[PDB]
């Protein structure tokens, strides 16, 4: 079949390479219109429907069954946008027309604005295979302990303000993943919070925490239990603890 | 053009120069002194592409080739007919490249997530430096750098390879291979065991992460992790574009004759070398 | 002399596996060594004694 | 000590141990040598 | 400040052995082994591992390719590891003669290569299958095998398909690490210059496309992995800021965004289409098309 | 005898699969052999047998 | 005579798909190997034949 | 006994019908064979 | 005694059915390499 | 003598496999090795021998 | 001890059993090699 | 005369699966070694004394 | 003492037996090489 | 001098490691530049001495 | 200090230490010399 064309210069190779403009095409429309399942319908600042909703539709509603009786998760659902959607937010615009930063009005850590944001998962702890909790603290993950590396516990905590905070006191781990995703800590007010380990750092004498300030530990969110922490809790923390690389800069020294 | 949930993280903040300058957003686009920069420059750079070709009388996309100065020339600028063109459609590009780098940045920082991103396309950005400006350099002139077509700078790779032999024997030309070909073996197979555990058989409950952990293990008896095959993607890219980088830097720097025959100082290696049989006795 | 301590410091175990192994790969290399020389190699110096 | 945790004792009997293979070795070697030597000397 | 690129603390208990789902735990072994070295980047257990019917057929077929190719490296050096370790690289287990045509061999390097390859094949295939029932029995999808079945589809458009259509299994691919670069080249050489076909083109791309992504896709869990980003089967049902923040940062870059599922089909997809064009691409070459210089001068992307 | 024992400490299953792949394996690898030489290969002496 | 019992070592649907792969596969080797020979090809020798 | 979940009898069945395909599958064969060793003979 | 659990019994019948298997196979190789051997002698 | 105890150190079934494999490979290896050699290749010999 | 836990009754009978596996392996090699010693010898 | 006490620092079955593959793969490069040189090997050695 | 947790008899024990099959392979090797070198010297 | 606080502050398993390393590979670089040495090789040198 | 346990068994340890170099580099001498008479480098 070399040099064989069925019309003009149109050969099985041209043939070949169209139908892969084609196909691709189609795959194009099918990634984007998949890549759709969250974030959809589009809104206004105002948080009013807008006129464009794009370019590709949003796709048909998909399930996913959960284990453990969670429940069935749809999506694009309306009820899965209204259950992951913030309500009564503080922020002032900044200007009447669209495309411009809306302002926190009080504290954003506390307030869970701008990159403090957190969003409303379920208060429900995230579950392994079996239906136990995933992250445990260490105490109460048999047979978990240190194989290698640094053990944080009992390093006094150092703060972007170059303040002392705490100690470290247990250590909050993935056991199916078998890794530690937060790291508890005494503050010297008397209270324990939570920080996660990818925002701390162990240096051989202490462990440095530079995102946020020695003011901004305290108002830390607190897990209404002891020994488990739940997806909710999990973002609000550490979005508080992320936004300080933002709003506790003027405080941060060296 | 606000996704459900973009509101609570469009705030002030996050800007390396500029404050209330520059800190607004063109629908989806967040636009500061970078974006301003590197529009200017892409859309400078688009431009003179254009006015080159029209110049050689070339609209055909595919034919469109920028070329730059000659070997003769050396390092100096040309005449914008004979490279300066390319010459100043490579500033541009550098200027749009390291500006989309310190844009991501200020996104990044707006969000309040890691720099990994702008560290990683600063690699891209240092092996087209490498390519354009840095071996050009050390070699003499501008002439030895790719030039702006789509089939082209493809004739660039294939005579710039063999004026040293094969260039398969290259060995960081070897690693950034074996590097490619595993990120993209990794590519796949993440996205295969993610969509295998989220979109399972039909009439079966949703997986977890212990699924993915038990199916690459019961396969090949090891799991590098949900955060390992992320930092081992991203590292595996970083290393094939700098063993590319390092192929080039050397190429016809510190080598100058065909990559076929560095292999032979182990041929040569006094204690086999006279043993007859084989390829090479 | 003093020196039975370097066991109250070392692993017998890694040591000795060290020591086994440095051998083995030192006699190699000195055998290799002489046969690498036209002379000092016993099978063609065998070959030419016995007149094989 | 604190590295291994052995005792004087159980060091010397392990030095008497190793320096018995050790001693053998080297007379097996040095018996190889002067054969050799008697062979193809090369002083 | 701290990037996640190495682990600071590693912990472990007891080794986890897996989930039953449908899986024959007598064909899994008991054995694990912890090792801190990839602690440090990724998990430490080693193991377990499923022995079945499949993975053993796999495991013989492939220990005997891998012999046959090492036997004919032997014969090579005429029985030297001198000559056998300085020209590794060198040597190698050739494709048959194009005297013989398609049929079976009348040599033994040819008779060798032939038996090799279906060693090879049946390897192969047998770890396809394995993959196929090993996503079957924990109630997967399965998206391994229909990836790995685009690899295979080059293999073989390499080494079974495209010799059969060419008439000749010397056009196949020898047995050796040099060799088969010299290969490459000169089927590039053959046959115009490989870069002027479109479909290499293509593959070059989505090989290009497949780093670019990973390198966006890593770089963007690592930078929300602080609000628990890897752990992206929870942000698919249960979203969180991480998937937000990640999804705005593109947004906001470029405009457009993908989902926390969503972006895995972007890297299926893209990974699958390197082979996928790239054995379309060698059929073309020599069945289809000559010259593909002169093809791209008749077709309009390179001068006449 | 008691060589009946290599079940109680092989499982039948495995030894099975093993065994008809390894000897499927040998059967064609002996016939490519037979085939690879001009001679023993049954077709080509066939054809030349009955004059063809 | 009690090779019944290999239905109570291995499941049946698993066995007959990988015994139709099987089989699928060797009689597309058999015939390919005849085809590679212009004596046992059916096509040119019945050409050959009527005269084509 | 059994590793895969099957009686005595439930494997006579199952062996009866795989028996009688396969005698089928070797009939057709056997004729094919036949017929081909009088159209082009090999041996 | 036993690794897989088998008793002596169940091996005994199990060998027993094995090695009629076996020398089934071994018959039908034995006669097809007589025939060669008549066919075209290799030793 | 006491060599049973073999049996008390390590376990039988690993040791009944890599036996197998490796005294197949080597078997292998042996039969290998003589048909490299013009000599000993019983094939050619036989043909050599009845004239064919 | 027994690192398998296996008696030395069991492993006894378990030797006995190999060594009389390897002694028929090991008389059919001789047989063979006799044989070809005889047909074509090598040293 | 106290070497039996080093089965106190090393475990038998990594000793003994070590020991063995040592010997045999020494064994094997030994007799490649012989068996590369036109001499020392047995089987040329032997086609060419009866002549063959 | 023991790192591995062996008795001294154990040790014992293994060692003798070690020690004769250490020896009956060195009579066969030494054996092996008396033949050759009559066969074919080497120095 | 004073120089026994060297160890007060370094590991000696590590010291030793490291210097037990660096040792032999020096002895064997001096030995190798010697033998490359045509006048220093003590094994071309016995060759030349004597008649071989 | 960074050993915790040296501040005096470091004496014994330096003994030591110094006892095997001291033998070492006796031999080493020796081995040197006689070098330097069979085949003499400068
Ligand atoms: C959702 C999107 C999905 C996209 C993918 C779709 C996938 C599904 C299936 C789609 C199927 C599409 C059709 C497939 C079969 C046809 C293939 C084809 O087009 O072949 C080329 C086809 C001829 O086929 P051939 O066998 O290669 O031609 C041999 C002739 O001898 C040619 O020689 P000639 O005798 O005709 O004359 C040659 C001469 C004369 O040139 C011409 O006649 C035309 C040359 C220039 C054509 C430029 C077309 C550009 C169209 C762009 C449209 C806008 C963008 C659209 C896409 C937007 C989104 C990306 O050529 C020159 O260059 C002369 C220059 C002046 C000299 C003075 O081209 C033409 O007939 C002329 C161009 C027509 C427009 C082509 C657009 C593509
Ligand atoms: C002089 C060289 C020629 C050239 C000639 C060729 C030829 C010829 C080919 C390509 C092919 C490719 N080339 Mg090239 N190539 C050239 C120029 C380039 C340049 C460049 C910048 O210059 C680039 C970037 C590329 C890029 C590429 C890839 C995009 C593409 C192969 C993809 C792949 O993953 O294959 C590798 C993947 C596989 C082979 C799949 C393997 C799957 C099997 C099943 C593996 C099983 C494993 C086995 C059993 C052993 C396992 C071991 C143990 C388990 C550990 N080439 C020049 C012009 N190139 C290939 C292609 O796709 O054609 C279009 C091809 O055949
Ligand atoms: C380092 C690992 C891989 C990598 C990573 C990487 N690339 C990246 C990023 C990362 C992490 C981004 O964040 C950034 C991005 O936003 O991607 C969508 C990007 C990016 N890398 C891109 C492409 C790209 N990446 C490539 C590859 C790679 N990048 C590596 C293999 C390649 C090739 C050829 O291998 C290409 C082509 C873009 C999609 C994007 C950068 C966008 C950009 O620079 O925008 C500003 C400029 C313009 C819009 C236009 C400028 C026009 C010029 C003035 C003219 C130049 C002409 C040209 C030289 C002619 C060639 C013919
Ligand atoms: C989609 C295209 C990409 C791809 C994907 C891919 N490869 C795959 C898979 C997938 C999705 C698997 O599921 C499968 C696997 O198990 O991976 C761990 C595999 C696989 N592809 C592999 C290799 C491989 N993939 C490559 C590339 C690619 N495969 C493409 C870039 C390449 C090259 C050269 O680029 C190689 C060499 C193996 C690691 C594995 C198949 C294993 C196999 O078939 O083994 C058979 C043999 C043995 C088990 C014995 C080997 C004996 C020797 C001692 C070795
Ligand atoms: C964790 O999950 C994830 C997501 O989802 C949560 C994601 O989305 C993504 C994102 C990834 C994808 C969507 C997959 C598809 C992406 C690719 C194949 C990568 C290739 C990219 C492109 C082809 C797009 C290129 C687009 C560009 C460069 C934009 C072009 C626009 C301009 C030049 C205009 C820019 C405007 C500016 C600067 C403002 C204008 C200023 C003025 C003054 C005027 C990833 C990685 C991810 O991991
Ligand atoms: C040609 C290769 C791509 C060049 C860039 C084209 C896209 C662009 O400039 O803007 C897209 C613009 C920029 O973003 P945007 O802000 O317009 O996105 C709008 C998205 N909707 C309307 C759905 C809300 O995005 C789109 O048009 C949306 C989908 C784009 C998907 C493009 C994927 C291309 C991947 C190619 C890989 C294969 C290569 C072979
Ligand atoms: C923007 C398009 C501008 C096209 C300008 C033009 O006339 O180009 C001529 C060329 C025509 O080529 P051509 O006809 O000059 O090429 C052959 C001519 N000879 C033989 C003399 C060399 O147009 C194109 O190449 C159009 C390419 C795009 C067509 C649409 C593709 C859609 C699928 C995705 C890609
Ligand atoms: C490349 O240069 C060349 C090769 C040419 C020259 C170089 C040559 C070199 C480097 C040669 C080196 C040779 C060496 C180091 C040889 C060493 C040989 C040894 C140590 C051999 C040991 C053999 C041991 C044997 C055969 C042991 C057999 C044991 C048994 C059968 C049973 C053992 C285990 C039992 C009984 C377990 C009982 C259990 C209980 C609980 C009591
Ligand atoms: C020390 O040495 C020992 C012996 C111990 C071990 C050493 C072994 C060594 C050194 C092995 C080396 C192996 C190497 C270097 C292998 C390299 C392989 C490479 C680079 C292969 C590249 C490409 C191969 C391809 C594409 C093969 C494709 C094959 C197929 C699609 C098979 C198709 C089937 C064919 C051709 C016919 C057979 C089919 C039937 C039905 C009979
Ligand atoms: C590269 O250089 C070449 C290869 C050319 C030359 C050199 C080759 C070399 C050095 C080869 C050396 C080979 C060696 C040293 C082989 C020596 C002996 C071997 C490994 C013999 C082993 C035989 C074992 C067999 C046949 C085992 C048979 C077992 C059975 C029949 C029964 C299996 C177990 C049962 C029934 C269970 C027992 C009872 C209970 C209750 C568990
Ligand atoms: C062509 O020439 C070019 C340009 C290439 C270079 C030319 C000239 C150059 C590069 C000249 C360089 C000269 C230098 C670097 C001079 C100084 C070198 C030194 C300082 C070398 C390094 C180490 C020396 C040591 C460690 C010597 C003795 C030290 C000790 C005994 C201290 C150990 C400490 C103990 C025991 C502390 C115990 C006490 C307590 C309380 C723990
Ligand atoms: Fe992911």
């Amino acid at each position: 079949m070399v040099g064989v064309n069925f019309f003009g210069d149109f050969d099985l190779a041209s043939l070949a390479i169209w139908s892969f403009w084609g196909f691709l095409a189609f795959l194009i429309y099918y990634l984007q219109t998949e890549n759709m399942r969250e974030g959809y319908p589009l809104e206004m600042e105002d948080g009013s429907v807008a006129p464009n909703q794009g370019l590709f539709p949003v796709p048909k509603p998909k399930t996913f069954k959960l284990p453990n009786g969670r429940g069935e998760i749809v999506m694009p659902s309306a009820e899965n946008e209204a259950a992951h959607r913030r309500n009564d937010l503080a922020l002032a615009r900044t200007s009447v027309s669209e495309g411009f930063p809306h302002a926190p009005t009080g504290n954003a850590l506390v307030d869970g604005v701008g990159p403090a944001s957190w969003v409303p998962r379920r208060d429900e702890p995230e579950l392994d295979a079996h239906g136990h909790n995933k992250i445990m603290p260490m105490a109460l993950a048999k047979g978990f302990n240190v194989t290698a590396g640094r053990d944080p516990r009992g390093l006094p905590v150092q703060a972007a303000d170059l303040e002392v905070v705490g100690r470290v006191s247990e250590l909050w781990v993935d056991v199916p993943e078998q890794m530690v995703r937060y790291l508890e800590i005494d503050l010297n007010s008397g209270k324990k919070r939570l920080v996660p380990m990818t925002l701390a750092k162990i240096w051989a004498d202490r462990v440095r925490v530079n995102a946020i300030a020695s003011d901004s530990f305290e108002n830390i969110p607190a897990t209404r239990s002891a020994s488990e922490v739940t997806k909710l809790e999990e973002d609000k923390i550490s979005g508080y603890v992320a936004g300080g690389w933002l709003y506790d800069a003027d405080k941060r020294k060296r | 053009a606000l996704l459900s949930f973009e509101r609570k993280y469009r705030v002030p903040g996050g800007t390396l120069v500029g404050g209330n300058l520059f800190d607004f957003w063109v629908g989806p686009f967040y636009v500061g002194f970078f974006g301003v920069t590197t529009f200017f420059f892409a859309a400078l750079g688009t431009l003179l592409i254009l006015y080159g070709t029209a110049m050689e009388g070339v609209w055909n996309p595919q034919l469109i080739s920028i070329e730059p100065p000659s070997v003769e020339n050396g390092l100096a600028f040309a005449p914008l007919a004979e490279g300066g063109l390319w010459q100043l459609i490579t500033i541009c590009a550098l200027g749009a490249f390291i500006s989309w780098a310190l844009r991501e940045v200020e996104i990044c920082r707006k969000l309040g997530i890691g720099l990994h991103i702008p560290f990683a396309f600063s690699f891209a950005i240092l092996a087209y430096a490498v390519l354009v400006v840095f071996r050009p350099l050390l070699m003499g002139s501008w002439g030895y750098a790719f030039p702006y077509g789509i089939w082209t700078h493809l004739d660039w790779v294939s005579n710039t390879g063999y004026t040293y032999g094969n260039f398969h024997y290259n060995p960081a030309h070897m690693l950034g291979i074996s590097f490619f070909f595993t990120t993209a073996l990794a590519l796949a197979l993440h996205g295969a065991l993610v969509l295998s555990a989220a979109n399972p058989e039909k009439g079966q409950e949703m997986k977890t992460a212990d699924h993915e952990d038990t199916f690459f293990r019961d396969l090949v008896g090891y799991s590098i992790g949900t955060l390992g095959i992320h930092r081992l993607g991203l590292l595996l890219a970083l290393m094939a574009v700098f063993w590319s980088a390092v192929c080039m830097i050397i190429t016809g720097t510190i080598w100058f004759d065909q990559w076929s025959n560095w292999w032979y100082w182990w041929v040569e290696l006094p204690w086999w070398v006279d043993i007859p049989g084989g390829v090479n006795g | 002399s003093k020196f039975y301590k370097i066991w109250q410091v070392f692993d017998p175990r890694r040591v000795f596996v060290a020591q086994g192994v440095f051998l083995f790969l030192l006699a190699v290399m000195i055998h290799l060594i002489l046969l690498s020389k036209p002379d000092y190699n016993w099978l063609d110096v065998g070959t030419a004694k016995y007149g094989r | 000590l604190s590295f291994t945790g052995l005792s004087d004792e159980q060091a010397q009997e392990l030095h008497s141990v190793y320096m018995s293979g050790l001693w053998l070795f080297v007379t097996i070697a040095v018996i190889a040598h002067i054969a050799v030597y008697i062979w193809r000397p090369w002083l | 400040e701290y990037q996640n690129i190495f682990t600071q603390v590693q912990v472990g208990g007891a080794p986890e052995m897996g989930l039953v789902e449908g899986v024959d735990l007598s064909n899994r072994t008991k054995g694990t082994t912890n090792w801190t070295l990839l602690g440090w980047f990724g998990n430490a257990q080693i193991g377990p591992i499923y022995l079945g019917g499949w993975g053993t057929v796999s495991l013989i077929s492939g220990v005997l390719w891998f012999m046959t190719i090492g036997a004919w490296f032997w014969y090579e050096a005429g029985f030297n590891p001198a000559v056998f370790m300085r020209d590794l690289f060198y040597l190698s287990l050739d494709a048959p003669d194009a005297k013989y045509g398609l049929g079976v061999p009348r040599d033994a390097e040819g008779i060798m290569w032939f038996i090799a390859s279906f060693f090879m094949f049946v390897a192969v295939w047998s770890w396809w299958i394995r993959t196929y029932t090993r996503a079957a029995a924990l109630g997967m999808g399965k998206h391994t095998a229909w990836a790995f079945l685009s690899a295979i589809w080059l293999w073989m458009v390499l080494g079974f398909i495209r010799p059969i259509l060419m008439g000749s299994w010397s056009e196949a691919v020898p047995y050796g690490i040099f060799t088969h670069l010299d290969w490459t080249n000169n089927f590039s050489l053959t046959y115009g210059n490989l870069f002027y076909n479109p479909f290499h083109g293509l593959s070059i791309a989505f090989l290009y496309g497949s780093a670019l992504l990973f390198a966006m896709h890593g770089a963007t869990i690592l930078a929300v992995s602080r609000f628990g980003g890897d752990r992206e089967l929870e942000q698919i049902v249960d979203r969180g800021t991480a998937a937000e923040r990640a999804a705005l940062f593109w947004r906001w870059t470029m405009g457009f965004n993908a989902t926390m599922e969503g972006i895995h089909r972007w890297a299926w997809w893209f990974g699958v289409l390197v082979t996928l064009t790239g054995g379309i691409g060698i059929l073309l070459s020599g069945t289809v098309v000559d010259n593909w210089y002169v093809w791209a001068q008749v077709h309009g992307y390179a001068p006449v």
